[PDB]
């Protein structure tokens, strides 16, 4: 089956710039048998270009495609912040239809430090025997951020899970939640719960803590 | 017989085979066939007067009833008798596929 | 023009799943309907398609023998049935109509259908509020949330104030916990002035376990 | 199924089995027949919209063609599907004769 | 209403004949057609009938076995077929519409169809004089129109100027399968030797026109 | 069912009334008998149906009656156009049967025929056949017998007779009888005679010729 290789895997550019995404095919596809899709988080793929260069109905003029044989290109000429997505190429020259692995496109914005928030577990949860302490890092950029959990200054490891949102199409930021999980028994043995946040936008690490007193 | 031989060579307001060329893309919106671009489907249309090309006993009787009482709207209807297949070619990528689609073309008519 | 797919499903391995796709209007009679799946592992994969009225179905080799794509022209609905389910069949299934040919670009897509292939048992979530300490609330903006814990399978729908609250909301992607159950947090940033004046409720829906929870988040801890 | 069960119990403007009684002497002028004096023949009438009770591939295609281009007058027609016989009694002088006339009553309809 | 039958036919013995009868449209939809035959110088024989709209036929017992009565839905025509033809089948065949019932009185009749059963081919006649030899006031002359086929022959005397006393006899079918006819005229004996007597014979089927002057023995 | 019509021949003048009878071998009820009129070289004409109903357009002078086995047709104020053959028909039982017919001729006084014998022409004898012709002219009634004698030997099976229709002017009949022999046979004999029997002849009349 035809193999489509997309490059780069990831790309971050600033609004106003031009993006050049590449699709390289394992065999010739002619010139009318390649399509490009844009896929935003939690949505189905959106047809952008068909037949290597034709814009699909209603697609903005800043999207353009070119290529023949084995080398195809998608171009976004004047990046808008809403242009963040995963872009896939598709061939329909030979059965079966095959897709590329995707190219993630991040849209640069000015460095934004996160607003940090700490949440103690609810008494409703503690009744069940578990304590989830939640740390929220809100509206930051770039995506790289470090979170350390400290219980009475003792650094914690192997007891927390983080989750990151996809880049926000409107403000171009990320948000992160870190959840420290203890048993009620263990949670009760300690006093101060803190999360130390490290991020390029912070001059020095910020700590948000709560004391069970 | 209400076939091409009679129907296309003679004027008739009564039940007869009528010519019709259906274009795949233009007429039906079928964009998947490579060949043909359309086909001589044909159709059956026209009046069903007393004993004109009756199919069954019921068709004979109703051709008569409708001569006497047209108001009842009980006339036999001009319909297909002999049907023929259409051979089409479509592509799955570079792969050509030949299909015989049955009962696509009407060759003769009847009053039913 | 819109394609509306059936809801998410959980299926035991070796089982089979029938995913539907209803088409709005008189476009069913004219379009080839393709089926594409997307799994984090294997990515986007074309499964096969169906040509309506003539009812010719064509399948990708890797699926031929397990898939059936049928078109019920009366309900203007296409069905996809995948049998002998394995864990690798866990993915979002999409129906799409092509531009014209059997193998072509696809312009209209359905919302997608998550199919989870697991021997694990369905469990409804426990919804917990996330409220600050009232000590740290010393700013112009405050954060509230709720924690959607220990559910299976995915997905859960989370809204704030029945959808009237969208600005400031961040529903995090679910994480699979050490227990094999999912966990999710939904947060909202609000002006501190609002706390104690405005009512904040997170509405959680877990169709697989028939769970509907409305949780009042109070303006501060211990409630 | 476009039979008595559906058609007579529901209002329909598309192809349906319609009730009709035929009196031999009155409606056909058949004076040779002794019994019955008439019968419930019924008829098929009504519109043939896209996919409504379509007989063959040809009728499926035309219901579609006629949805797009009504002007061509190429619509499928509302016709008989299942038929039933009617037993008659007539005299040859003093001699009574029992005859079965087949396909006299229409039981179900189709769009052809 | 009018019933129009197919034309006269000549058929070799052992052969079969199909006689048609076209009706004025809607008298097929409601009527019953009967078939009746009349042999030369004989009464009427009912053969059978048919209900055209449903193609139900009924026959007289002496006729099943050689007769078939059928209806042609389309053409509004009834057919009657008689097979294994013999000389005794030479007759005029009529179709008739009945008053209503299968067995009933017949109001509308077709013109009739002559079916002549003969091995003969078209032959022109031989015209011979008929004269005596021997006192009397009235004498007779004539001409014998012999060995022709088929019927009819037209006979006039003196191109039509002679009509009084003329007797043209009906044709007889001879043992040979050919027809024979005699035309006579009675005249005053005084006329003999003064007046000329020619019998004018016309047989359109063989394109024969004969003028035969009659003398004496 | 057998229908017996009587008389075979009925002789009357215009203006008279005709009474024709049909007698059936079994009961026909009262609605299963019809009467027809047939004129020379024409199709039968329905007069009466169901024993007594006049068919559409039939003159009032035609009338029928009867039930069971005895039926009657009555023709009043006889017109010359009524002199024809009349048949009765039953449709009570299959098969439909007809009567033998009743001829309606014009009555007149008995007229004996003028007999004439014609030897064959020499033109015919050349062809190998000899037709001897006997003519019975202007007689009444229609019944006449003709016997051919060749040298006193009575002949039968070798002659054909033909009768004219009743004369429109004088109400008589004429008859021709043709004896057919081969030239070979004709030459073997001397005396050819035809003996005529009729009601208007006191005794049979013979007209002969010798081959001299």
């Amino acid at each position: 089956e035809t193999v489509l290789t997309q490059s780069p895997g990831t790309l971050s550019l600033s609004p106003g710039e031009r993006a050049t995404l590449s699709c390289r095919a394992s065999q010739s596809l002619g010139s009318s048998y390649l399509a490009w899709y844009q896929q935003k988080p939690g949505q189905a793929p959106r047809l952008l270009i068909y037949g290597a260069s034709s814009r699909a109905p209603g697609i903005p003029d800043r999207f353009s495609g070119s290529g023949s044989g084995t080398d195809f290109t998608l171009t976004i000429s004047r990046l808008e912040p809403e242009d963040f997505a995963v872009y896939y190429c598709q061939q329909y020259a030979d059965s079966p239809i095959t897709f590329g692995q995707g190219t993630r496109l991040e849209i640069k914005r000015t460095v934004a430090a996160p607003s940090v928030f700490i949440f103690p577990p609810s008494d409703e949860q503690l009744k069940s025997g578990t304590a989830s302490v939640v740390c929220l890092l809100n509206n930051f950029y770039p995506r790289e951020a470090k979170v350390q959990w400290k219980v009475d200054n003792a650094l914690q490891s192997g007891n927390s899970q983080e989750s990151v949102t996809e880049q926000d199409s409107k403000d171009s930021t990320y948000s992160l939640s870190s959840t420290l999980t203890l048993s009620k028994a263990d949670y009760e043995k300690h006093k101060v719960y803190a999360c130390e946040v490290t991020h390029q936008g912070l001059s020095s690490p910020v700590t948000k803590s709560f004391n069970r007193g | 017989a209400l076939d091409a031989a009679y129907c296309f060579r003679n004027v008739q307001d009564n039940c007869c085979l009528r010519p019709l060329y259906i274009d795949f893309k233009r007429d039906l919106g079928w964009k998947w066939i490579h060949e043909p671009k359309g086909y001589n489907a044909n159709f059956c249309a026209g009046a069903c007067p007393y004993l004109w090309s009756s199919d069954t006993q019921h068709s004979r009787v109703l051709s008569l009833y409708n001569t006497i009482n047209p108001e009842a709207s009980a006339s036999p209807c001009c319909v297909s008798q002999d049907l023929e297949p259409l051979t089409i070619l479509y592509y799955i990528g570079k792969t050509p596929k030949i299909e015989q689609l049955s009962n696509m073309i009407v060759k003769s008519c009847k009053c039913s | 023009v819109q394609l509306v797919q059936s809801g998410a499903e959980v299926k035991k391995p070796g089982s089979s799943v029938k995913v539907s796709c209803k088409a709005s209007g008189y476009t069913f009679s004219s379009n080839v309907i393709s089926w594409v799946r997307q799994a984090p592992g294997q990515g986007l994969e074309w499964m096969g398609g169906v040509i309506p009225i003539v009812d010719i179905a064509n399948y990708a080799q890797r699926f031929k023998g397990r898939v059936t794509i049928t078109a019920d022209e009366s309900t203007s609905t296409t069905y996809m049935e995948l049998s002998s389910l394995r864990s690798e069949d866990t993915a979002v299934y999409y129906c799409a109509s092509t531009l014209g040919l059997v193998l072509d670009a696809m312009d209209y897509w359905g919302q997608g259908t998550l199919v989870t292939v697991s021997s694990a048992s369905t469990k409804g979530p426990s919804v917990f509020p996330l409220a600050p300490c009232s000590r740290s609330t010393s700013e112009s903006t405050a954060a509230l949330g709720c924690l959607v814990k220990d559910y299976f399978p995915e997905p859960v729908t989370v809204s704030w104030n029945s959808g009237a609250l969208t600005s400031g909301v961040h529903t995090f992607p679910a994480v699979l916990q050490s227990s094999g159950l999912y966990s999710l947090s939904s947060v909202v940033t609000v002006p501190s002035s609002s706390l104690g004046t405005k009512t904040y409720t997170c509405n959680v829906d877990h169709k697989p376990s028939n769970t509907k929870v409305d949780k009042r988040v109070h303006h501060h801890h211990h409630h």
